[PDB]
């Protein structure tokens, strides 16, 4: 059973960092990623083919080319991050409404809650205007990619969903 | 498509596997020194007489006579060095394509890698010994076709935002990077 997972979000909000946590258990010194990087990821009997792109906002185009045949969207946002809560709403909607992403199920990771003013889940959730979202079938878990708090968390629905 | 990309390179096999893939100049550079890497493709194309230390891109060639090529020329004086043979990932840009009529370069026909190639990518490598490359094409075991095989370059209209000419580039004003330029261009 192999899924593949695309992870996507803006510059800055933790996805190396979890895709890492997830592949050695361990958070590790990150550098921003302007390409991209893809590492196959195994918990409960389920093989995640996970891609890792860059989200400064000039790659953020080439996004789009990494569609084709994902099963699921892992969509990291930094809580702290209240300047940039809109620009990350737009950005998902903007994934989950192309053609081909659109049977993909949706985890959010609502990542930095260690962090004293992060925003909490459901604030996440409000923030990220998917809250009359019953179409598709998502997911907000609050994360913190550094100690690995709620990654297997979301894997976990991301497995029962699949 | 399942088409490949070749690039001429000094670091022997082992060296790139514990790097995790080809890594551009500027990842040692941002790790060492806290530089940011260079993403403009125009400052990736001139250089510098070198790579820049700061650069973000890892050059490829199209064929395996132009890698070659780069080999003799550019790695000239190494007494061994490797042609990495490499799979099409929406990371990689045509050069002569994005940049157009200002590509500093065109001869080189170089297909550039933003943010560097995975080890995953790497098909595998051929090995120059003095010039001479008798030798077979050396498999890579790490080397996942599946993650690629439906994975092609990106489009040079995607690389337009990416070229990076200075502010003050005659090309800022012109199609089609006007469309992608930066206020006061
Ligand atoms: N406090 C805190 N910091 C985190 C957490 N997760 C990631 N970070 C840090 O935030 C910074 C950004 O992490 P990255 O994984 O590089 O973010 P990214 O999404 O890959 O950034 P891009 O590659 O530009 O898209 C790093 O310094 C991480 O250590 C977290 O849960 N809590
Ligand atoms: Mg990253
Ligand atoms: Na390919």
């Amino acid at each position: 059973k192999e899924m593949r997972i695309l992870m996507l979000g803006l510059d800055a909000a933790g996805k190396t960092t979890i895709l890492y946590k997830l592949k050695l258990g361990q958070s590790v010194t990150t550098i921003p990623t302007v390409g991209f990087n893809v590492e196959t990821v195994t918990y409960k009997n389920v093989k995640f083919n996970v891609w890792d792109v860059g989200g400064l906002d000039k790659i953020r185009p080439l996004w789009r080319h990494y569609y084709t045949g994902t099963q699921g969207l892992i969509f990291v946002v930094d809580c702290a991050d209240r300047d940039r809560i809109d620009e990350a709403r737009q950005e998902l909607h903007r994934i989950i409404n192309d053609r081909e992403m659109r049977d993909a199920i949706i985890l959010i990771f609502a990542n930095k809650q260690d962090l004293p003013d992060a925003m909490k889940p459901h604030e996440i959730q409000e923030k990220l205007g998917l809250t009359r979202i019953r179409d598709r079938n998502w997911y907000v878990q609050p994360s913190c990619a550094t100690s690995g708090d709620g990654l297997y968390e979301g894997l976990t629905w991301l497995t029962s969903n699949y | 498509n399942d088409d490949k990309l070749y690039r001429a390179d000094s670091r022997p096999p082992d060296e790139i596997k514990q790097s995790g893939g080809l890594m551009p100049r500027g990842q040692s550079e941002y790790f060492d020194r806290g530089t940011q890497m260079n993403i403009n493709l125009y400052d990736h194309a001139r250089g510098t007489q070198f790579v820049r230390h700061d650069d973000g891109y890892v050059s490829t060639s199209i064929s395996l006579r132009s890698a070659h090529l780069v080999g003799q020329t550019i790695l000239s004086g190494h007494s061994t060095y490797y042609i990495y043979v490499i799979a099409t990932a929406p990371n990689m840009f045509n050069v002569n394509d994005v940049l157009g009529a200002y590509s500093p370069h065109p001869d080189d026909q170089d297909v550039s890698a933003l943010g560097g190639i995975p080890y995953s990518q790497i098909y595998g490598w051929y090995r120059v010994h003095f010039g001479v490359l008798d030798e077979q094409l050396h498999r890579n075991r790490g080397y996942r076709d599946r993650y690629y095989s439906n994975l092609d370059i990106a489009p040079a209209a995607d690389g337009y935002g990416l070229a990076g000419f200075p502010p003050e580039h005659r090309a800022w004003r012109e199609e089609p990077w006007i469309h992608h330029a930066p206020p006061g261009s």
